[PDB]
């Protein structure tokens, strides 16, 4: 409940700012301009290595969702296996980051 | 003639043209291209300015060294006014407001300020004078603008008599507000009828005003080559702009018909060919924009 009273004043703060952002300047007559880039008129390029640093970021963040819950994972009475299978999630994104490498994938952004 | 305004130079911006001229109004809408005409001309252009001295910086390119001597004036101090007009040859009127302030109502902008101008004007010995006034300015007109500044044409002629007095119709161009008034309107269709002209052709003809000797004690009235109607000229407007502040005043200005006067001269009697609207109105509503043209009469 308070939590929701903070994040509304929050939300009604920033949009009273962007209001007054908005509207102070335009209360000016200052003018009407006429006729009001590096790239004249080409469409976007599609580069496919932005697109590739994009999805190897979703993966290993799917990667680390399976690591978060590592805090509460120590207190438990089966150690070997906890302990295990963390350190077998942890190679498999080691892993997951050699092959990224390996196999050009890491190029031209690193 | 003085020698120093005997005309010199191939006409381009730093030749001598004759013109010593006082524009009033010179701050907005034709006062602009009025004031770039004369400047590419060689002509000393006395811009007499009531706003902030930052609203006059576009003025300053438009002609050479020492061409443009902006002053203080207020319109109703004759001292100002005085000060401003006595070294002129040519006095052009361009005092205008669409709407009525709480310092200045269309009676003291159409009547007391072209009067104490005129008045000035001929108690100071200049040769010409140019009024501006509107088309379908009528004593028993509707609106209040168009009633004040029929009075203060009949004022102009009456204490300046070799005034020379133009009725331009719905003056467009980039800094209108007729185009732009109808692109940013988003006021409805009637059986209005109306033939817009164009600024630089306008500007031409005062020009030509000024230059012809038999312009004086004349009137006459600068309207384009096409009378459109009302409702298709508004959505040719939407359509250009590629489109799905106002007053009542305005709106009753915006439905009054452009008159047809043709006892009156127009701008093909001053060497001015009327640019038509559909070479122009791209030009005007570019900006707007993220074609079949309109239909005359
Ligand atoms: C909260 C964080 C800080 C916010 C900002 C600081 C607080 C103060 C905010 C108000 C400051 C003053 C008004 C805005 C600045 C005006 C500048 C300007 O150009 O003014 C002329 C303008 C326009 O003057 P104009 O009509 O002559 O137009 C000039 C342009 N020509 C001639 C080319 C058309 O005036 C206004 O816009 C008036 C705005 C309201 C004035 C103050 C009212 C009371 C405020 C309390
Ligand atoms: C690759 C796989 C590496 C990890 C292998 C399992 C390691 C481990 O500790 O397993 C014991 C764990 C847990 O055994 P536990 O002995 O710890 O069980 C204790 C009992 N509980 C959990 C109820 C407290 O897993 C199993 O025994 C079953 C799952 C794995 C079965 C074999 C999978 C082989 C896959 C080959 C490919
Ligand atoms: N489409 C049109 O605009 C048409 C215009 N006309 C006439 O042409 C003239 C100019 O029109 P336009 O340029 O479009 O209009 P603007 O409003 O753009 O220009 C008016 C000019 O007069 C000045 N001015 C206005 N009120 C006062 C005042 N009380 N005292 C001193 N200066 C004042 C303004 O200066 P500032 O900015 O400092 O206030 C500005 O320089 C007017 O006489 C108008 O009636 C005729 C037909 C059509």
């Amino acid at each position: 409940m308070n939590l929701m009273i903070t994040l509304l004043t929050n939300f009604t703060l920033a949009t009273l700012l962007v209001t007054i952002a908005f509207w102070l300047p335009q209360l000016n007559v200052y003018s009407e301009k006429t006729s009001p880039d590096p790239m004249g008129s080409a469409r976007l390029p599609f580069s496919m290595k932005f697109f590739l640093v994009a999805i190897t970021f979703l993966l290993f963040d799917l990667e680390i969702a399976l690591l978060l819950p590592l805090p509460w994972a120590s207190q438990t009475t089966n150690l070997n296996t906890m302990l295990t299978m963390a350190l077998l999630l942890i190679f498999l994104l080691a892993v997951s980051l050699a092959y990224e490498w390996t196999q050009k994938g890491l190029e031209w952004t690193e | 003639l003085h020698h120093a305004v005997i005309p010199h130079g191939k006409g381009g911006r730093s030749s001598v043209s004759g013109i010593v001229a006082t524009v009033f109004g010179a701050t907005g809408f034709l006062g602009r291209y009025l004031v770039n005409h004369l400047g590419r001309m060689g002509s000393q252009v006395i811009v007499p300015y009531r706003c902030e001295p930052y609203d006059t910086m576009h003025l300053r390119p438009m002609g050479d060294l020492g061409q443009i001597i902006f002053m203080d004036w207020n319109g109703r101090d004759k001292d100002s006014i005085r000060r401003a007009v006595e070294h002129s040859n040519v006095v052009i009127n361009l005092v205008g407001r669409e709407w009525e302030t709480k310092n200045f109502d269309f009676e003291d902008v159409f009547v007391k300020i072209p009067q104490a101008i005129a008045q000035v004007s001929k108690e100071a010995g200049v040769e010409k004078f140019i009024h501006i006034s509107h088309l379908n300015a009528d004593i028993k007109s509707s609106s209040k603008y168009l009633r004040n500044k029929a009075v203060g044409e009949k004022e102009v002629r009456e204490t300046f008599p070799e005034a020379t007095i133009i009725k331009p119709a719905d003056i467009f161009g980039r800094e209108d507000r007729f185009l732009n008034y109808f692109a940013n309107i988003r006021s409805l269709g009637k059986k209005t009828v109306k033939q817009p002209v164009y600024i630089v052709d306008v500007t031409k003809g005062i020009i030509n005003a000024i230059k012809d000797p038999d312009a004086r004690g004349k009137t006459f009235a600068f309207v384009g080559p096409n009378r459109y109607l009302l409702f298709d000229l508004v959505q040719y407007v939407f359509a250009v702009a590629h489109r799905p502040w106002t007053t009542r005043d305005k709106v009753e200005r915006i439905h009054t018909t452009d008159r047809t006067l043709p006892h009156l001269p127009g701008l093909e009697d001053l060497g001015v060919q009327a640019t038509p609207l559909e070479l122009k109105a791209i030009e005007v509503l570019r900006r707007h924009r993220t074609v079949q043209p309109a239909k005359t009469v």
